[PDB]
């Protein structure tokens, strides 16, 4: 599983995901990549959101869709909002995994419950951050 | 805000133990070469929406990652790939499930979420549809490597 | 305990509405009926969805629509606001009952959604019956598909 | 496209929906019957919703899941939420169709924005309501 988000200079936020899926996957299943609200989420109101972990929970938590709810209507920060989700909703219905997200006010949040997590974020005309491992 | 991109190549059981520097520095330098692409754009005035599909396109050619190149295989020693796009603007997505034939997934998606009344296609159907839109056919075994093959057997017995 | 149900939202005789009316009401006394019983949520809207798909009335398994190709394709879903477990099959043609194919992904599958023939195969090797795709297809229907290229 | 929505005697919510999709579709095509949070959610704590109409639009506007988050996060009434959902978001980007909703409460709601919705309830041992047109 691979994503980006972004937020623009216009303001505009975006995600995409993809996968190849699961080492030795059944033929024909499905897991939240391609699925709005589980894998990928974006809303200008919210956060852009990329998942990556256990799709069969990421889709049931709804885990992208969860991101921007918890914000819009519960009022929470992305950072309360991807510890809400990532380190307490998605580890009690069987979860690991992580995800990227950056709300409409230019906040990066990178959260992950496994051991290790890709990933890598920068500012426009800032050095970027790369990362595999916690901290 | 400030314009800002963040990207990942997958979570999960990576040990520091089972990895060398060597090792570690590819997967760094693979993300860090993707960023900055993505942070050069954004500053150029791109949108969210070029920057977040060419960053997942770049992920995707990476045979580091399990997206397009790199794909894990199936039980039956195939790739099935998946991929989702979407627009905070106009609040507009598109995805592709089940595509084995198609390069780059998430260039599938884009073209599901601008070239199509549907947000998602699946299968041969999907590949139709693409195919249709002037998008190349490809033989699934441009997704193999080694890496994943080895990882593949390493999971089961012959 | 309560129950509702649809056959869909969109765009007649009295004796034609009847007929739908009919359907609709034997459908939610049998929910009703199994509420009392005791019968969980999750075998309530099985059964009553696996209803609305034998009902040829409305596009679900028996009178799905017609494809640009004059082919059937079918999706379902069930979920389970107990275990918030799901299940979900989408683009398959040789199960009758679609609904009972995504409770079988829910129970004997890690994965909550199959497609195509992938989703058949899971299915097939599970005891559920092939069916030929024809046994989807009404007269009203393909005339819908007519009307509808013109 | 046709669902049902239950709330049984030990208070637990379920919802199931299933298709042929849309007369004359493209082949290929996935509307939001097979996608959990989109045509199909069930959850004790808030909602049981099943979904029917423009398959892109109730993807995107996560219509099931939409209306539980609304009532959990937003503290809308389920007729609320309903309102919201299917009178205003799900025009806002150009869908129509509806739903039929149970709460843990047992509130029922069956919102449409079209001419029509196909649909019927009843509370257990009581006589059922059916309807197709407005009202
Ligand atoms: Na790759
Ligand atoms: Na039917």
């Amino acid at each position: 599983t691979v994503g980006a988000v972004a937020l623009d200079l216009d303001g505009n936020l975006a995600a995409a995901t993809s996968t190849g899926g699961m080492t030795n996957k059944l033929p024909g299943c499905v897991g939240s990549v391609p699925l709005v609200g589980a894998g990928c989420y974006a809303n200008n109101a919210s956060v852009a959101v990329s998942c990556t972990g256990t799709g069969e929970v990421f889709i049931r938590a709804l885990a992208a869709y969860d991101i921007a709810a918890l914000m819009d209507y519960g009022g929470l920060s992305l950072a309360e909002a991807c510890e809400r989700v990532v380190m307490e909703k998605l580890p009690a219905l069987g979860g690991s995994g992580g995800l990227i997200a950056i709300d409409h006010e230019g906040n990066v949040a990178l959260p992950f419950n496994t051991e290790g997590m890709y990933r890598a974020w920068g500012y426009a005309g800032d050095t970027p951050t790369t990362g595999i491992y916690r901290e | 805000g400030k314009a800002v991109i963040a990207i990942h190549g997958g979570a999960g059981a990576i040990s520091r133990a089972q990895m060398s520097l060597q090792q570690e520095l590819r997967y760094i330098e693979a993300l860090s070469a993707i960023v900055e692409t993505g942070q050069k754009m954004l500053e150029a005035g791109e949108s969210a929406l070029d920057v977040v599909t060419e960053a997942v396109r770049l992920l995707e050619e990476c045979p580091l990652f399990n997206a397009g190149i790199g794909a894990v295989f199936t039980r039956d020693e195939t790739h099935e790939l998946d991929a989702c796009v979407m627009d905070g603007n106009t609040l507009k997505a598109g995805a592709v499930a089940g595509v084995s034939h198609l390069r780059n997934p998430v260039l599938a998606a884009r073209l599901v979420m601008e070239q199509s009344p549907h947000v998602m296609m699946i299968g041969e159907g999907a590949e139709n549809f693409a195919f249709a839109r002037g998008m190349e056919r490809v033989s699934p075994e441009i997704f193999s490597t080694s890496l994943r093959y080895e990882q593949l057997l390493a999971a089961r017995k012959e």
